[PDB]
């Protein structure tokens, strides 16, 4: 039932991705949990051209939720070429809070049921001590946590006659990348959103945290993510969890960091989309420190060989796998950080970069002449 | 039990009983020896692949057995080649024949006013009295609407049909003949659906053409919309997204069916435009409407039968249940005179 499949897909992007992957110890083998990952590609008429790409965790309901109803909150006449930039900041942020309010309201009844059946169990009793009395109580309550759960960040684009819009919620990424005669210039268009972005630092001290105890524990409950869209735990149980427990208002909140007005007249590259699984594998491989430098040369290098954009992207991510592979594989220095990765997501978007294959004397350096010997060390 | 025998057609092996001879093409003629007359064979495409088709065929079989209506198709006689609750995997149904299906003969006969006239005093006289058993139908086309040499016409096809509830499965009917409350508001209709698609073969089998071949369930609220206008917002306030959608399109005017279908029985403009509205709740009932104008040439009050029961067919139950409550049910079958 989606009131937006029938919208035309974008003729100038292709995607590549890849499942999460365990490697085992009993030599090859692997395994996976179902992947959480997702994005879109869209162009209406209008000539609006959107793009996304979203990292799930905890299952990937929310993911796929915020995939239809983002969309179906701006691909449906709420964007057009002519929109002022005013215009653009506000259609995303009235579009991302549509999706978090009614996810929320999405799971209000399930949890209201939740609590009702958690009254009816015997108070302290390990579950497993439990007589067959309870069993059925029990096997709701795994069902209940199954369609309530999830959490998901993203980073989404919107190109409109030459200007380029970003709007980010979390830890995926956007490069645009250009051609110079010096070479490729990257920059990442968005900021993540971590407890070490000096940024969250101010807002999270704004609401009555420690802006000292919060950069020094640096996770939030299983994840970086300073802003995610869904998740129950940390938008409803907050004040349970400690030294995150006296706050005047949400922690996490769902809501966009808009980037806006890039003009692409006269720029010759690509722009690339992301998610933190992509460049986090390559950080366990070769050391933090210029992933989004090194993942955009591959690209580079992969647009003067493949045939299609969905191949270049998708010849990075497999080439990103198998580094990860072989430093887990090889023992040695970095192999501890690389006994897993996470889903991988990337998404190439072209902005008039050339694709396909069909697109001396030496002097001595002392001359010689006919006619007690020493070097310098250092 | 009959000595079955086996014939191939259409590359699949029919195992039948005798009494039934000359197999010609789901369903085939053929001629029941023990009586002297041409009948109709069904035999289910797939009977028990998923839960969802095994309880689609354990209510076809259930819901013809308890219609009796000069409009609406009851069994003559149901059989298996299967031994027991094991070998079972086929069921075959077999009906009375007609000779012709709606859907072929309007694809190479124009037709009169009173021709229609008749047809659908009949589809509703039936409707009527399978709405007054708590069933509906669900898919209502010229496919599946049977008629005679005199034109005498019952209505066909149960593999779709449910008693009533306020939850009810949301991908449901032919999209032509789809209600929009199909679309714009899932799960939660009633049977003013079954009406919706009347009016809409009411009109197909007048000027040949279907009223609203979109292609996807998009195309098909557009061109719906188109000839009942946009809602005002009396009825809009749906769901999120449907909402949204709807926005998107521009105004269209509701029009009158007056200008609409030129040279039209006046009388029936009257009923088709009280047929295919949009609210659901101000809009005819079969009863209403078989008391109506149009067949004062025929209305003559055009009973209610009893109701359906449900216990078994409203719980959770498995692949296996679903199908012996299939068996339990053509085992006990009891023929008529
Ligand atoms: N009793 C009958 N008399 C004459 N023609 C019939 C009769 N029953 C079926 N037919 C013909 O068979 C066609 C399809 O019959 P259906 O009853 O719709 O079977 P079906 O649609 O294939 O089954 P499903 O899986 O429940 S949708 C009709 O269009 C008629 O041409
Ligand atoms: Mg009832
Ligand atoms: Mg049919
Ligand atoms: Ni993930």
């Amino acid at each position: 039932p989606s009131w937006t499949d029938d919208l035309p897909l974008c003729h100038l992007s292709g995607v590549g991705s890849a499942s999460n992957r365990s490697y085992s110890a009993d030599g090859k083998g692997t395994e996976s949990h179902p992947p959480e990952d997702s994005w879109l590609k869209f162009r209406s008429e209008n000539n609006c051209f959107l793009y996304g790409v979203f990292n799930g965790y905890d299952g990937n309901r929310v993911t796929n939720f915020v995939a239809q109803r983002l969309s179906a909150e701006l691909l449906l006449g709420q964007l057009n070429a002519e929109h002022a930039e005013a215009d653009v900041r506000r259609v995303l942020l009235q579009a991302f809070d549509v999706v978090e309010r009614s996810f929320l309201e999405s799971i209000d009844d399930a949890l209201a049921e939740k609590a009702s059946l958690q009254s009816q169990l015997p108070e302290g009793v390990p579950q497993h001590q439990l007589p067959p009395q309870y069993q059925k109580i029990l096997e709701r309550l795994k069902t209940l946590e199954r369609e309530i759960s999830g959490g998901a960040m993203a980073v989404v684009a919107v190109l409109l006659n030459n200007k380029l819009y970003v709007a980010n919620v979390g830890t995926n990424r956007a490069l645009l990348c250009k051609s110079t005669v010096d070479g490729l210039q990257v920059t990442q268009l968005n900021v993540d959103h971590t407890t070490e972005n000096e940024d969250e630092l101010f807002r999270l001290s704004q609401l009555g945290l420690d802006a000292g105890k919060i950069k020094q524990v640096g996770i939030i409950c299983g994840q970086e993510s300073t802003r995610r869209i869904g998740d129950y735990k940390v938008k409803y149980g907050y004040t349970d969890i400690d030294l995150l427990s006296a706050a005047k208002s949400k922690p996490i909140i769902a809501e966009p960091e808009i980037h806006g007005a890039q003009p692409l007249d006269g720029v010759t590259g690509f722009l690339v989309l992301m998610s933190e699984g992509l460049y986090k594998a390559l950080e366990a491989a070769h050391g933090p420190g210029q992933a989004n430098q090194e993942i955009a040369a591959m690209i580079d290098t992969e647009f003067a060989k493949q045939t299609s954009l969905d191949a270049v992207a998708q010849a990075v991510v497999d080439r990103v796998k198998r580094i990860h592979s072989d430093t887990f594989a090889s023992g040695g220095e970095r192999a501890r950080f690389c006994p897993r990765h996470e889903d991988m997501t990337l998404l190439v978007r072209n902005f008039g970069y050339p694709l396909g294959e069909m697109s001396r004397v030496y002097p001595v350096s002392v001359p010689y002449s006919s006619a007690t010997l020493s070097l310098v060390m250092p | 039990r009959p000595t079955f025998y086996r014939q191939e057609l259409n590359k699949t092996i029919w195992e039948v009983p005798e009494r039934y001879q000359n197999l010609s093409p789901s369903v085939c003629a053929a001629f029941d020896t023990k009586t002297g007359h041409r009948v109709a064979v069904k035999k289910l495409s797939r009977p028990f692949q998923s839960i969802i088709h095994a309880k689609r065929t354990y209510r076809e079989l259930r819901l013809l057995k308890h219609m009796k209506h000069e409009n609406v198709i009851g069994l003559l006689d149901v059989f298996t080649p299967a031994r027991s609750l094991e070998e079972f995997n086929d069921v075959y149904l077999v009906t009375h024949l007609m000779g012709a299906d709606l859907n072929n003969i309007v694809k190479c006969q124009k037709l009169t006013d009173d021709h229609v006239q008749f047809l659908i005093y009949q589809i509703l006289r039936g409707l009527k009295y399978i709405h007054s058993a708590d069933i509906i139908h669900r898919d209502l086309k010229p496919s599946n609407l049977a008629v005679n040499e005199d034109c005498e016409l019952k209505i066909l096809d149960f593999g779709l049909a449910r008693h009533t509830d306020d939850e009810m499965t949301g991908y449901v009917a032919t999209r032509w003949y789809r209600a929009p409350e199909i679309m714009l508001n899932w799960m939660h209709y009633n049977q003013t659906v079954d009406i919706w698609s009347v009016g809409c073969i009411m009109a197909e089998l007048l000027t040949g053409r279907t009223l609203f071949p979109g292609t996807d369930h998009i195309d098909q609220l557009k061109l719906i919309l188109r000839l009942v206008g946009t809602p005002g917002a009396e009825l809009l306030k749906s769901s999120e997204s449907a909402r949204n959608y709807i926005q998107s399109l521009a105004q269209m005017p509701k029009m009158n069916f007056a200008n609409v279908f030129i040279g039209a029985n006046p009388l029936a403009v009257d009923l088709l435009e009280k047929m295919l509205v949009l609210d659901s709740d101000k809009r005819i009932t079969a009863a209403q409407a078989l008391a109506h104008a149009y067949f004062a040439q025929y209305h003559d009050p055009e009973p209610v039968a009893d109701p359906y029961d449900q216990s078994f067919e409203s719980r959770d139950l498995l692949i296996d249940e679903w199908k012996s409550l299939t068996y339990d049910e053509v085992i006990s079958f009891v023929p008529p005179p």
